[PDB]
């Protein structure tokens, strides 16, 4: 499980130390999103700070399944709710929280756990993006002293199934 | 399907180009092996730290344009620890211990296997010597033909100890990997914003 | 949580401070013992002290062969996405590694055992690199200490 | 703390705000799932997430055929003495009810049956009433959110 | 006598010519693979609908008129996915993933084997991309000779399914099978009254 | 007599109707029950009903991977010696076929199975050619229909 880098804006690129978490707050208000991200470790995006984006180059073609693991990096006396959503691929991102727990997602509380894992089924390249998004179950709350924002960060591995053939130099 | 492709043996197979030696009309040469010679096989030789393998070379010579000339040539190898030739009528070039190979232009290339040459247990990049080539041709006169040839090389027997992250940032020396500290250029590419897919 | 590499007394050095602004520490082995008090192993231990209104993240990894590049106490390090050395931060779990998040636990121990391609013979290095930074409100502790405890095995 | 109606997927909706005078909310069964994703039974979840330095009482209870009076999101009530039926706050501990109370737990869940006189056929409600109300201090959280978790069983 | 005469492998035997490719005095050329690339062999591969099997080629090169020259060539394949060489001196030429061959003009020709690279289970001609060759010189040098050589490819270990009506009309383009609508040729050939014999 | 390809509930389309200019008809498989009421099987059932007094013929085959050239309901054939894609008719007997001849049977039914490169994943069509043209006598009915009803098996 290596570190991803989500928080690709254009203002991280002077220091890069930001790139690493993206931040939740307090201000955010509920069922409202907070990151989206491709899954494919091919392309450009979130996923060429990993090994499993800088071997895959190295190759053509891959199909398997991977994994997502989140962690928090809060206070111990702040509590809430996220919403985790995986769209299947060749549908479209949610409009709402609504819609998106539908589909294929987990609750994750930081009240009670750490760190939630959430599992790719199947990705394969010969569109397929297989979508993550964040939503905000509950809101942010803390007691007097607690800090106000926090950060999560997102570490990405591969399951015992992926495989990946036709080695090409890059 | 199996994992076969992705071990650690086919993985460092099809050798590609490591050198390219014009001789126009001083008469010999001397290359020194090295693997990171290009941009290729330095960062995939830098994704662990302990390598122990052996080497394969091939020398394809021809004119600087396609044709062939009835030349004879000689590659002599020298050992590690061994003087280099300084000349082209030295005394190194008849020196027994040093071995060499008589091929000509109008033959098959020359397969010439170099084995395991490092005093410890595995090359280190991270802190070797494995050889020199001396390339001439015979005689003792001016061979009046521009030569100019590729040395093409092959990892065989691959094993790996302690893997690394991959460099990510542009070489600048080849001896230690250094980096520019006026700008940091980020791995992944930027976005406009965080929720735009 | 005993985590050994690869599968196969006790010495205290100082505290550091982790400030707001601090971009990370690292110590080379074994030059962290020629002054107070070759082959064997090694049983470090990091362990900081916070109370449950500060946050952040640490990540302690060993790293054999950590040469640096040009631009006991230890060193400060100054780019802390490229580790001086052009590798990057994101990609340092592929050695064994450890995570000290402020929420849940306050201790990290490495089991290192000898690994050189001479049994008979500067090994490995120590990186602490606060990923997530430390926050904390007006009137609580500014710095945090994070105490590095060695301990050598089977030396010969 | 598993309490059984008269001794006999999971859809989630919205989180509701629980200001500092708010007066309650009800949700009306088996209305609230007929736009998302007869005889059922139902297994609902009532959790809320606080910090321990807020303080309150909340009192989840079911009603029957709850009908309302003239003066998914669910409707806010107006007169919660009276619950805008005439009958009072203090004697809805007759139903089958659960107290979400602040210091000490925060889940409540009711396993309700079918209830009906006959057999094949909005059934029951399901009343959230903040008896004691929100109280905090300057600069804590001014909102605790409360889910309602919904699951049916056995549906023909 | 035995069916052995009509069995699917022999069916596909005996290669022909594929390709034609004139270099005169660029210095590079880049030849798709393609199996329909003339009358024959379209025929004869539409009769099913999913095939599968590897391919086998021979570069016979000579000048335009019979003689050869001692000239060394190279043979790049490209894989699919790989990014095509588009000058003389380009990057693709030194690629290690690419596999080439270097033989002369002197020599029997080169004998390369192309396995079955399809991600799916068999090729299908009704709704691919097996490769691409590249053809060079070597040396920073033109050369002062005309190359011309053409390519044989044959298809070893063949297996088909879902046979088809074969085609009778004349093909207008080589992606979609199209035919004219002002007129529509018969299959048979008339007489004048169907008591004739 | 159950044909089977190669050796290895019902929905109903609309009814075509057979006049004396057809020149004949195709559906495109799965894509005829995409709005109406992946792997799986087919069983399609082409019948129609027609007189003693009535002469013709139909064959109804199925052709994978049919494509077409250029020059539910399902579309109107314009060329049907060489079905608009350069086969002929009279070779089109290599595929799975069926006779609907009016003499003697008015049904025709074909088992289809799954086949593609790719286990998971337009597989098939389905032609219904006039080859001998329908003739009557002056006063009969001028129509003759012809009703397709599918039936999937075993999907996954």
């Amino acid at each position: 499980e290596t570190i991803l880098e989500v928080n690709n804006l254009k203002t991280n690129e002077t220091t890069p130390m930001q790139r690493l978490c993206f931040p939740v707050s307090v201000q955010s208000k509920t069922g409202e999103l907070c990151a989206a991200f491709r899954a494919d470790p091919g392309r450009d995006g979130p996923w060429q700070s990993t090994i499993l984006g800088q071997l895959c180059r190295y190759y053509t073609q891959w199909s398997g399944s991977l994994e997502v693991t989140f962690m928090f990096a809060g206070s111990f006396m702040a509590t809430g709710k996220m919403l985790i959503a995986y769209t299947p691929p060749g549908g479209s991102v949610p409009a709402d929280r609504i819609t998106a727990m539908l589909g294929t997602h987990v609750i994750w509380d930081f009240g009670l756990q750490s760190s939630v894992t959430l599992v790719v089924p199947w990705i394969s390249n010969t569109y397929t993006t297989g979508i993550i998004t964040i939503w905000y179950q509950t809101n942010y709350v803390v007691p007097i002293g607690a800090p106000t924002t926090a950060y999560i960060v997102a570490l990405a591995a591969a399951q015992d199934n992926f495989t990946m053939k036709l080695c090409k130099d890059t | 399907h199996s994992t076969q492709e992705t071990a650690i043996g086919n993985f460092f197979s099809r050798a590609g180009l490591v050198s390219i030696i014009t001789m126009p009309t001083d008469g010999y040469a001397n290359w020194d092996i090295d693997l990171m010679g290009y941009a290729q096989l330095r960062r995939k030789c830098e994704l662990f730290t302990y390598m122990r393998f052996d080497a394969e070379f091939t020398f394809v010579v021809a004119k600087p344009n396609g044709e062939l000339v009835p030349q004879l040539l000689q590659y002599m190898y020298v050992p590690p620890g061994a003087p280099k030739p300084t000349s082209r009528d030295s005394f190194a070039w008849q020196t027994a211990t040093n071995p060499s190979v008589f091929v000509k232009m109008t033959d098959p290339p020359a397969q010439v296997s170099v084995p395991f040459m490092s005093p410890a247990s595995a090359y280190q990049w991270f802190y070797n010597m494995m050889g020199t080539f001396s390339i001439r041709t015979v005689g003792t006169k001016k061979s009046p033909h521009s030569i100019t040839l590729r040395v093409y090389m092959r990892i065989k027997h691959v094993r790996a100890w302690i893997p690394r992250p991959l460099r990510n940032q542009p070489y600048l020396f080849k001896t230690n990997p250094n980096y520019k500290g006026n700008d940091i250029k980020c791995t992944s590419t930027s976005r406009d914003k965080i929720t735009t897919l | 949580n005993i985590v050994i590499a690869y599968g196969e007394r006790f010495f205290t050095l100082d505290t550091k401070s982790w400030a707001k602004d601090s971009k990370g520490w690292y110590w080379k082995f074994p030059d962290v013992l020629t002054e107070v008090g070759y082959r064997s192993g090694f049983c470090v231990h990091v362990q900081c002290n916070a109370s449950k209104f500060h946050q952040g993240a640490l990540l302690v990894a060993v790293l054999p062969e950590y040469v640096l590049g040009t631009i006991q106490v230890g060193a400060v390090l100054t780019h802390p996405y490229v580790l001086d050395a052009g590798i990057p931060l994101s990609q340092l779990t592929v050695c064994p590694h450890q995570w000290i998040n402020l929420r849940t636990n306050n201790c990290a121990t490495i089991i290192v055992p000898y690994m050189n391609t001479v049994p008979f013979d500067c090994n490995f290095g120590l990186l602490v690199i606060p990923v997530v930074p430390l926050d904390f409100n007006a009137g609580a502790t500014s710095e945090i200490p994070i105490t590095v405890t060695i301990a050598p095995m089977c030396a010969e």
